[PDB]
């Protein structure tokens, strides 16, 4: 209602965007730590399985 | 607003599912490494020009690695339930405020799950020749199961974000 | 020689390019710092109601 | 003054319409992201030089994403009505104090 | 190279200029603070009637 | 102030034109490199003292480079339109708030 | 009006000058990256074409 005292969507949307940025940061940090894109089975199942067997 | 509170209840089930699958994935990575080592040992033991003393050493290494695999597989439990021991066939978590479920099938990665049949060794230089192929098949099927588990984990994360 | 070829092939499959990850890391760190400040700005809304009463 | 009170009644219908469309838009954004991922998986699975084991993994990923799309689409309901499931063809809200309507067509996603 | 070009093009399409948004945010915050005070001034009208009776 | 808002609408068209021409320029740089290589291959193949086996190798290299050129040229599309494929003759973007246009002729490469 | 609350030209002109500086910085950085003045066809059409053909 532009003056509500119980809720505000601006904080919710700011939180959502911050969480998205944190997730991307986590992915990049994992890449830097392990030194490779496909490190686990979550990154890419097909390529990870192929690399293990090879 | 009652429904929104119910969704607040759903998110906890999704988080618990995340934790369980993460434990299973860690155990699976260890098991795949051990399976690679076992394949190498079995290949080395199939050489026909070895002494009686090297064959026994390679056999002991193989036995040690197999026992390691069993120990690693049996301990991947979170909250008493597991998707890697073979105790249950599937786990269902909450997905919707109306009671709908998110189903995760069980991917047994124990010795019996991958066909290795605990207390399985080679006694001659010809049994290791077939153990090579057996371990190749075991590694292939283990990697397939772990890829499926990874897909399930990604699905859980995505649905948790959408519910929030 | 064959083992070297296979190792190089797997590395080509699963390796990363750290030069690009450095740039992405810098941009993401800046964006997170900006996001915390944006959330702080968004929180301070509705504090001006008290002056009306 | 009776008419002004009636307009006070109209504003509530307009606000409820706002809420319903907002829910639909959130679900739609999620669905578009999932569709992009599905396109990438389908493109990857069309490679003719893949093993029998990679094709199955890509197929399972595709199936998972499709089920995600269905779950997201079917839950975009506010007050029991929706403009994204395909249950109804349009929703009309109050627009004028004389009973005139504001029509929003249903966009099944 | 082509993927880099396409990403840059989309970014050119939908990105913002935060240097301008900072100035606009400052001006709008000041204007909102002034608007609350103006509403407070407007409320206190008609309070002087009681002295007549 | 209506005119200033219209100029705000003009800037988007200009930016889209920028993006399209940038894609075309990248493709063109690749094509020029390939053309230099093709010239070298054609010069090498014109030697009269070569075997029947070297001529075929040079011919295959030439064919490969030509197919590369076609692949590079046909993919320089932004938003479905291009100034390098030869599909259209020119592209006009907004230049003024009164509807005037900025014309960019098509350069088929 | 020297006290307007809706607009101020100082911010606009500061923004314009900052954008000009950013453009010059972009040009210099491109020169440093590629190691040459005429790198693309935008820098100088005639000299770029001459160098390519030569």
């Amino acid at each position: 209602a532009l003056n509500s005292i119980n809720t505000n969507a601006g904080a919710m949307i700011a939180l959502q965007n911050l969480n998205g940025t944190n997730s991307e940061l986590t992915t990049v940090q994992q890449r830097i730590n392990t030194g490779k894109k496909i490190a686990s089975a979550k990154d890419n199942g097909a390529i990870w399985a192929t690399a293990k067997n090879q | 607003s009652a429904t929104a509170a119910s969704m607040n209840a759903v998110k906890d089930s999704l988080q618990r599912g995340q934790s369980t699958i993460d434990v299973a994935l860690a155990a699976g990575d260890t098991i795949t490494d051990l399976l690679g080592k076992m394949k190498e040992k079995a290949l080395a033991a199939s050489d026909c020009s070895l002494n009686t003393a090297s064959f026994n050493a390679l056999k002991s290494d193989f036995d040690s690695l197999r026992d390691q695999i069993e120990k690693a597989a049996t301990s991947a439990k979170f909250n008493g339930v597991s998707i890697a021991d073979g105790s249950t066939t599937k786990l269902t978590f909450l997905a919707n405020s109306d009671g709908s479920g998110f189903t995760v099938n069980a991917k047994t990665i124990s010795l019996a799950g991958i066909g290795l049949t605990t207390t399985s060794t080679f006694t001659t230089a010809a049994a290791a020749k077939t153990m090579i192929g057996t371990i190749d098949t075991a590694l292939q099927t283990a990697t397939n199961k772990l890829a499926s588990l990874g897909t399930s984990s990604v699905g859980l994360d995505t649905h948790l974000t959408f519910v929030g | 020689k064959l083992q070297d070829s296979l190792d190089a092939g797997v590395g080509n499959l699963v390796d990363a390019d750290l030069a690009k990850e450095s740039a992405k890391l810098q941009s993401l760190q800046t964006k997170q710092q900006l996001g915390v400040q944006a959330l702080s700005i968004a929180n301070q809304s509705s504090s001006s109601i008290l002056s009306l009463f």
